[PDB]
RNA sequence: UCGA
């Protein structure tokens, strides 16, 4: 029933190569949106949540993308293999699908 | 055909350890011995601990022991040769060893003091024992001291080694390699043969066309499904073009 | 006709060899690194040799 | 249940001669198996 | 090769001044690398011993024989006085010569402690980062040669007492028989039915498992950190806990075709053998 | 086998002195339910530990240190070898060949 | 200092040789670069060509002669020759073995510039009448190359041995602690040099130090240059 | 890795028009034996032979450095494709 | 395609028992299966190859 | 058959020569020989023990300087020298320095034919008042001899000191199997060689190439003790 | 049916 913060991986997983939604004011360092995020990014935000000065974290999503037929660079995030915001032009379907597709051998414990 | 074992062939031994021969070296280079005997394989101790096999430990240091002596070993499944008679095994083959550089006109090396005293610092040979007794336990162990055969130094600690059984597997470079540039094609659909005694080329997956994708490789993925494959004046004005 | 690879051969494939390169993939194909592209250097054997670390 | 001999080497026939299938023509099929179908038996021991 | 080595011999007395304890090291009193006290201050026979003013001093005097590859020395390299591992100073060096400069290089790696699987990649995702591509490549290119020569060099083998079982073992395993003495001289006398004493076996044996798994690495670490077997799982070379557990140690009760698991425990490891029973059950 | 989960078998590597019972715990079991037993309740044995497994599998010496997966790929790699000329018997065996 | 040096030999077999004193960790740069190209660019025989009057190939079982071909092959590679002659390059030999007679290298055809040194090596245990016609070119060179890496072509049925070269059977040295010199920890090295006869010991450490001190003078003038 | 890569993505927004811009400059200079290039004598990207050192036929690695100055121009829609293509293959043979 | 071969390990004459092996086979070592052969091992990381 | 040897240096510092191509395993045979006669070979600077005035212990720290005593031994050891006569095998070199004064290796008095080839060292910093005087023990020789075995003390106060010899400083030289025309079997041999200032690193090589085919003549005659 |  304690409420505790979900360790590092996790949030490393969630909010990487992310695109603020709005503005953030946490521990003087203020985030304007747009900006992505990087471990450097990712990490201060668990060291200020730590601090108990934010808890959620708005950001746009690929299901809260309008972009029809396909999707969008702010929506998305970095490209991950290469680390930069995502090229236009971008497999992300077959990405996404690739990217949870190898896993599919290693889930029988 | 006498066909001489290749590079890349697949071997194994009994205890269930699979491979394929990289880069045979030399005979010149190699970790021998004071004896100046050099190793024939050399595998690595990594696949060991993963899929936990020990059979072909035990079988090694069997092997060790009983290289010296040369008498065979009959270990029945589940009853046979254990720690205590394998030890006697090596401490008899040591003896007679040390026994073989004694009245030769030898004595302890100074590369294997080395290697003695360096794992005397993590205590795998017992201190306070002077370096012969040392040598023996640690040949005892089911390792000894080598020396690279290319710079002639010894190695940091001792290395397991000894006689094991492996085996040369039926799967062989000399016939699974096989490539085709431009051979015969389906008659149904243009798209070429497979097989090798076929001459044929490699078919692409469905998900091997996503992974392509993936990248993002327009014209890869494009020229594959058609120029590269069955096109009609593709594939010939593809020759036409290259050549 | 005539396996008669004498290095009019060996050394000009060479001069094609240079710059462009060309793919490898180990099947099943799972992540997209399960096909990658190598700069192609020919080597005595039947075998194929590759970077240890993208095996993975 | 009949195919090519296996010559790959003495041990190698005698062993596929020793070998048992529980598919063809009226065993199960690769359709239908489940746990059970190739698991092994308590009772297996000394048998298989 | 970037291990600390360390050792419990000297025992880490206590020294007014550096040459009782130098003198001490002669004689075989202390351990070259042995945590002893100087004066107010305590610090390693080695630190002491060996002051070296930049690298490749350092480089010299160890790779021409009289110092091993890992001890506790001083050095400043890069300006600081550090005490560390040679093997320490040559990462820091070769990564970087393999980007081109030292001094972002040894500024994102860790300085102090052995490199394995985990920290190795951060280093790399800190790379591809500040650093890019191409350089990036090179420098894990230089990890390849650098790194396979090493291990070469190092000769780590694996053998059969390479992975001794601790003496634990027989102790809290015949624990854990008077223990089911215990629960069936229970099941007889209405305390605890059938089931229940199911349970209480199967927890016997979870707990017991437990221990001797404990017993394990515990063993593993205060004696020799620098088995081969075990090294090699811990850095995250080849393994896992329960492989090492399994391989020395008990291999736990194994679970019936059926499904509900077993309620005999295998106890003997794959070095001490299985008897035919365990190995079929498994 | 049907008659097998009937009476009670103990082991070939049952505690083996002078044709008689050394220790009174000795390995047992019925219908594949490992029990210790008596001295008394003994009822069959095993001929050897060899008929629990097959021809490749029983050609591996210390097989009691190997897991099953690797076992079982040594056997049916016993199946893929190959002809050798000068080839040489291993020099430690099960005897069985 | 003076490095004493003294050269063990024993027949064309067995020798060793040991020189003390020397320069602590110097015995491994001594011991292992000689052994290395003494393993390997020791000029030897071990043959290569063979013909006989009776075979299809390396295989068909000649009549009166238990091993088959490639068996008596066996025996071949294992088989030291030397010339007397360090200008012969190729050479040839003739061998008969009729009625219920074995074969051994000493039962050749002894010529001008050839001696075996192993008459004793078992060839094929010849049954009762087995009659035979042999013939064999055992010529020299380096290293070791394979039979299927070079041609012959004789006759009907020229077949290629492979051909270990290398008499230098093998190579141990040892560094210890020495005596013999002014301060402590010394090298003495003792190379332990095994040879199957074609080259006695001594020799071979001679040719092995040629070839050493030569390209190891291959240092020339290089071609300089800076960014 | 291949020489010059980050400043190369560095420069188009899209890892993709990259490729584009490499594919076509390399393929024109294919189309006129190399005399288009915008690369001197000490630029031109010389590969190492046994028989004598001369410039790398392939198409590619000549694009990589040519654009690695910087002396080309990429763009949409950049003029007609009609005047475009049609003074490129007067200009050269 | 495996060769299939038999050599007589025994000599011109002599009086053997029943049983007893005038012949090898494809892979037989004096009545016993041959598979591989014993080879010296070494086991190390050698040059990570 | 031809190999070709080119060597590519910058100034004092680096070198690094490649014999292309070699034969096979040839390439690994000169490398660690050269490798550790270069390391253990080929002397130099060979700093040893230094009196200082007001300084006794090795530890007790000197007012009016910002480093302890220790640091400023590793500034010493750092320093190189070299003997213009090989007259004078050994040296003592001197300096006092007052006041606020910037003290390096430029600043220190000189000797007889010494010579000092590393003008700008920063061997300490002295506050205001800061007094200070050093004579230091300068000798030759290889390899290199910690505190423990030189007991040098030359005056009543003055303490050992690490001893830097050999003018290189690292060689690890790389090895790669390389390809020309056919036959993938030749060596590519490289060296990386760095030199302290002493002697350039071309020099370095070449002395130890002396040493080399020295060492490699030292067989001529042998002394039969056969078995 | 057997490799991976
Ligand atoms: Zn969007």
């Amino acid at each position: 029933r304690t409420l505790r913060l979900r360790k590092r991986s996790d949030i490393e997983s969630g909010l990487y190569g992310r695109v603020l939604a709005r503005e953030v004011e946490a521990l003087g360092r203020r985030l304007e949106e747009g900006r992505y995020l990087s471990l450097e990014d990712v990490h201060f935000l668990i060291k200020a949540a730590e601090a108990g000065e934010v808890r959620e974290v708005p950001v746009r999503s690929p299901l809260t993308c309008q972009t029809r037929y396909g999707v969008c660079q702010k929506c998305y995030g970095y490209d991950l293999s290469m680390a930069r915001p995502v090229s236009i032009g971008e497999a992300v379907g077959v990405v996404a699908a690739e990217s949870i597709g190898e896993p599919g051998t290693q889930l029988t414990m | 055909q006498k066909r001489k074992l290749q590079v890349g062939d697949k071997l194994a031994n009994r205890h269930g350890n699979k491979g394929v021969v990289a880069k045979i070296l030399p005979v010149e280079d190699m970790p021998h011995l004071p004896d100046g005997t050099p190793v024939d394989v050399i595998l690595n101790p990594l696949g060991v601990p993963s899929r936990m096999n020990l059979g072909q430990i035990l079988e090694t240091h069997l092997g060790l022991a009983g290289y010296f002596l040369g008498q065979r070993y009959i270990s029945p499944v589940f009853d046979g040769a254990t720690e205590p008679e394998i030890k006697e095994l090596l401490a008899e083959a040591f003896n007679l060893y040390f026994g073989k550089r004694q009245g030769e006109g030898f004595g302890v090396d100074k590369r294997e003091k080395e290697v003695l005293a360096r794992a005397e610092k993590l205590g795998l040979v017992s201190p306070g024992k002077s370096p012969e007794e040392q040598l023996k336990e640690l040949f005892d162990l089911g390792k000894v001291v080598l020396y690279d055969g290319r710079t002639g130094e010894p190695f940091e600690g001792p290395i397991v080694v000894g006689q094991m059984f492996i085996m040369k597997l039926y799967h062989m470079v000399e016939d699974k390699m096989h490539a085709r540039s431009t051979g015969p094609y389906s008659l149904i659909t243009q798209q070429p043969l497979g097989g090798k005694a076929q001459f044929g080329g490699q078919r692409f997956g469905e998900m091997e066309v996503w992974a392509l994708e993936a990248y993002g490789a327009a014209h890869t993925l494009q020229e594959m499904l058609t120029i590269k494959s069955d096109d009609i004046e593709g594939r010939n004005a593809a020759y036409q073009a290259i050549i | 006709r005539q396996r008669d690879i004498k290095d009019e051969v060996w050394d000009a494939l060479e001069e094609v060899i240079h710059g462009k390169v060309v793919l490898l993939n180990r099947a099943p194909t799972l992540h997209r690194l399960g096909i990658q592209a190598f700069q192609p250097v020919l080597v005595e054997g039947q075998s194929i040799q590759l970077h240890p670390l993208v095996c993975e | 249940l009949s195919q090519f001999k296996d010559e790959t080497n003495p041990l190698s026939s005698l062993r596929h001669k020793r070998r048992i299938s529980a598919l063809g023509p009226g065993g199960l099929t690769r359709e239908r198996a489940g746990f059970d179908v190739r698991d092994v038996h308590r009772t297996h021991y000394g048998r298989i | 090769i970037t291990q600390v080595r360390k050792e419990k011999k000297g025992a880490g007395m206590a020294f007014a001044t550096p040459e009782e304890a130098l003198a001490a090291y002669e004689r075989g009193e202390v351990a070259l690398n042995a945590p002893i006290v100087v004066a107010g201050r305590e610090t390693s026979v080695g630190r002491l011993k060996f002051v070296f003013a930049n690298p490749d001093e350092a480089l010299l005097a160890v790779a021409h024989g009289l110092l091993d590859l890992q001890d506790v020395v001083t050095v400043r390299y890069l300006g600081r006085r550090l005490e560390t591992s040679p093997g320490r100073i040559l990462f820091a060096r070769i990564v970087g010569e393999a980007v081109g400069d030292e001094k972002v290089a040894q500024e994102l790696i860790q300085m102090d402690v052995p490199q394995e699987k985990n920290s190795l990649k951060d280093l790399v995702y800190q790379a591809f980062l500040r650093l890019g591509m191409e350089k990036t490549a090179r420098l894990l290119d230089a990890l390849k040669y650098y790194g396979f020569t090493l291990s070469t060099t190092s000769g780590i083998t694996i053998g059969i007492d390479d992975a001794v079982i601790p003496e634990e073992k027989q102790r809290y395993l015949e624990e854990a028989d008077r223990k089911l003495r215990q629960i069936e001289q229970a099941y007889e006398m209405g305390f605890l039915t059938d089931r229940e004493r199911y349970d209480q076996v199967i927890q016997l044996w979870t707990e017991t498992t437990e221990k001797v798994t404990q017993a394990v690495f515990k063993n593993f670490e205060e004696n020799y950190p620098f088995n081969p077997l075990y090294v090699m799982a811990q850095s995250g070379a080849r393994g896992n806990p329960q492989q090492i557990r399994q391989l020395c140690g008990m291999r736990g009760l194994m679970q019936k075709p059926s499904g509900e698991t077993f309620e005999v425990p295998v106890r003997s490891s794959f070095r001490e053998g299985l008897t035919v029973l365990e190995y079929f059950i498994s | 086998a049907s008659e097998e989960d009937r009476y009670t078998i103990a082991q070939a590597n049952t505690p083996l002195e002078g044709d008689r019972i050394a220790t009174d715990r000795v390995v047992a079991r019925r219908r594949g339910e490992p029990v210790i037993v008596a001295p008394e309740e003994v009822e069959f044995m095993d001929v050897s530990p060899k008929q629990v497994f097959s021809l490749n599998t029983n050609l591996i010496p210390f097989l009691e240190h190997d897991d099953a997966n690797r076992a079982l790929m040594g056997s049916n790699m016993q199946t893929q070898a190959v002809p050798l000329i000068r080839a040489q018997a291993p020099v430690v065996m099960t005897g069985l060949e | 200092k003076a490095p004493v040096f003294t050269a063990t030999t024993q027949g064309d077999h067995y020798g060793e040789f040991v020189l003390e004193p020397l320069e602590r960790g110097f015995g491994v740069t001594l011991g292992n670069p000689l052994r290395r190209i003494l393993l390997s660019s020791i000029p030897g025989t071990a043959v290569t060509s063979v013909y006989i009057e009776d075979v299809l190939h390396e295989f068909s079982t000649i009549p009166g002669v238990k091993e088959d071909v490639v068996e008596i092959i066996l025996n071949l590679k294992e088989l030291v020759v030397r010339f007397l002659d360090p200008k012969m390059a190729s050479t040839t030999l003739i061998l008969r073995a009729e009625g219920p007679k074995e074969v051994r290298a000493g039962d050749f055809t002894p010529s001008a510039d050839v001696e075996i040194m192993n008459p004793d090596l078992h060839i094929a245990t010849l049954e009762e009448g087995g009659k035979l016609y042999m013939e064999v070119r055992v010529d020299r060179g380096v290293g070791y190359v394979p039979a299927e890496r070079h041609g012959i072509k004789d006759r009907i049925n020229a077949i290629p041995v492979d051909a270990i070269f290398s008499p230098v059977r093998r190579v141990a040295f040892q560094v210890e602690d020495t005596r013999l010199g002014q301060r402590t920890d010394l090298d003495k090295l003792t190379l332990r040099i095994w040879t199957d006869g074609s080259v006695t010991p001594l020799e071979a450490l001679n040719q092995a130090v040629a070839i050493l001190k030569e390209h190891l003078n291959y240092f020339a003038n290089p071609e300089a240059s800076l960014l | 890795a291949e020489p010059g890569i980050d400043k190369l993505f560095g420069m188009v927004d899209s890892k993709y028009r990259l490729t584009v811009v490499v594919a076509k400059r390399a393929q024109q200079l294919l189309r006129h034996r190399f005399k288009n290039t915008v690369l001197e004598p000490e630029e031109r990207p010389k590969m190492r032979t046994l028989e004598g050192l001369y410039d790398d036929p392939n198409a590619v690695t000549w694009a990589m450095k040519e654009l690695l100055t910087g002396r080309l121009f990429f763009g949409e829609n950049l003029v007609p494709e009609d005047r475009l293509q049609k003074e490129m293959e007067r200009l050269y043979p | 395609g495996t060769a299939f071969d038999q050599r007589p390990r025994v000599r011109v004459g002599q009086r053997v028992k029943k049983g007893d092996l005038l012949a090898d086979g494809p892979a037989s070592e004096e009545g016993f299966l041959a598979l591989g052969q014993n080879v010296l091992v070494a086991i190390m990381p050698f040059d990570g190859y």
